[PDB]
């Protein structure tokens, strides 16, 4: 198919392209930490007006 | 007065790994040979000096290069209109701990930190605040800048800060070394690279410039010599930048040798 | 205590998230996966991007870099995140297939020649200068040069006295 034809003379003749594909995927991002304040200390029962 | 800048102010590109190769960048570098404004105390030891107070302008970056071996000045303060509406950014760095705050305060324009270096006060007592209005940000970080050994000291320190206003971050380059005693405007000719430390993420706009000089309650023998009491042996110098080509050379561990500043002659552009 | 439930106290919090003109800094929570060695994936950095096999390289970086470019500036040394250690990409296995055929009126037998491996990403199995040569086996004969392959390696269709490509 690649020398549309159906008679190969006698040679050496490069067709495809080998190929490994990817698999999985790895994500890394560093240890969490600074976890911020978000909560008002247990919502300290002192509230304001 | 003046002095001349052989080949200094080369700091770090950014983080990126290269060995072996000659890469060339854009960047607000320092060219060499270039004349840099010195306006440092001159005296105040057995002759009160008049105190050196300079609001220079911060015009696209600042190089900072003072030889001291006791610490002499300790804020390098910015601003645009220091009298009511200026966002302030302290860059004390005391024995404690960094004093690194953008709070909204009355801005002086006090030359001195407050007084009194003896021991019989604290490090840096803040008389310079005046009242706090409303803060945004404050980095109280425990590893100070100011790192002094003092064990020999016939030998001086020489510690260099590259500060330039990103867009949206701070940049804060640092370098020191121990510099042998020598006379004034006799900056040791050689190359040396600034190593990044902090980033910090501010908006503000500075315009201005205008340092403070504290000395250490740590008051170490009477320095009658030269390399001794370094009251009235500053080395105030202010290096502008401006955008320039520089290509620079990598080694077989990832550090710079030298650097090229591409418009010296042209044998220069031809390298 | 003794009311309604028109008398409850309700502590209200009320949040007003901004983002104005300045760097944004409450941002969301991420997370991670492990760390799949030696083999061909997709990773997922930090900043950087892209597929590959992840081994170690013995290499000292300053610490203050993370990413990493080579002479052609290209991504080459990276950095675990939250581990600290030099981990080193290379790209994923391929390649050129070649056909080596003697003729379809002689015979309809074929040879397979992969360029660039050493007979281990994917029967007479040969390794050559060139590639790894699939159906011909190796004579320790010489003869004349047919079909030419590639560092003096040389194949002819001749007979094993059945007949099949030679290599020699």
């Amino acid at each position: 198919c690649t020398l549309k034809s159906f008679t190969v003379e006698k040679g050496i003749y490069q067709t495809s392209n080998f190929r490994v594909q990817p698999t999985e995927s790895i994500v890394r991002f560093p240890n969490i930490t600074n976890l911020c304040p978000f909560d008002e200390v247990f919502n300290a029962t002192r509230f304001a007006s | 007065a003046y002095t001349n800048s052989f080949t200094r102010g080369v700091y770090y590109p950014d983080k990126v790994f290269r060995s072996s190769v000659l890469h060339s960048t854009q960047d607000l570098f320092l060219p060499f040979f270039s004349n840099v404004t010195w306006f440092h105390v001159i005296s105040g030891t057995n002759g009160t000096k008049r105190f050196d107070n300079p609001v220079l302008p911060f015009n696209d970056g600042v190089y900072f290069a003072s030889i001291e071996k006791s610490n002499i000045i300790r804020g390098w303060i910015f601003g645009t209109t220091l009298d009511s509406k200026t966002q302030s950014l302290l860059i004390v760095n005391n024995a404690t701990n960094v004093v690194i705050k953008v709070c909204e305060f009355q801005f002086c324009n006090d030359p001195f930190l407050d007084h009194k270096n003896n021991k019989s006060w604290m490090e840096s007592e803040f008389r310079v605040y005046s009242s706090a209005n409303n803060c945004t940000f404050e980095y109280v970080s425990q590893p100070f800048l100011m790192d002094l050994e003092g064990k020999q000291g016939n030998f001086k320190n020489l510690r260099e800060f590259v500060f330039k206003n990103i867009d949206g971050y701070f940049k804060i380059y640092s370098k020191h070394t121990p510099i042998i005693v020598r006379e004034p405007e006799d900056l040791p000719q050689g190359f040396s690279a600034l190593e990044p430390l902090v980033d910090l993420p501010i908006g503000i706009n500075i315009t201005r410039f205008q340092t403070l000089l504290a000395l250490h309650r740590s008051y170490l023998t009477p320095g009658d010599s030269s390399s001794g009491w370094t009251a009235g042996a500053a080395a105030y110098y202010v290096g502008y930048l401006q955008p320039r080509t520089f290509l620079l050379k990598y080694n077989e561990n990832g550090t710079i040798t030298d650097a090229v500043d591409c418009a010296l002659d042209p044998l220069s552009e031809t390298k | 205590p003794t009311y309604g439930v028109g008398h409850q106290p309700y502590r209200v919090v009320v949040l007003s998230f901004e983002l104005l003109h300045a760097p944004a800094t409450v941002c969301g929570p991420k997370k991670s996966t492990n760390l799949v060695k030696n083999k061909c994936v997709n990773f997922n950095f930090n900043g950087l991007k892209g597929t590959g096999v992840l081994t170690e390289s013995n290499k000292k970086f300053l610490p203050f870099q993370q990413f990493g470019r080579d002479i052609a500036d290209t991504t080459d040394a990276v950095r675990d995140p939250q581990t600290l250690e030099i981990l080193d990409i290379t790209p994923c296995s391929f390649g050129g297939v070649s056909v080596i055929t003697p003729g379809t009126n002689t015979s309809n037998q074929v040879a397979v020649l992969y360029q660039g491996v050493n007979c281990t990403e994917v029967s007479n199995v040969f390794q050559t200068r060139a590639g790894c040569l699939i159906g011909a086996e190796y004579v320790n004969n010489s003869y004349e040069c047919d079909i030419p392959i590639g560092a003096g390696i040389c194949a002819s269709y001749q007979t094993q006295t059945s007949q099949s490509i030679i290599a020699y």
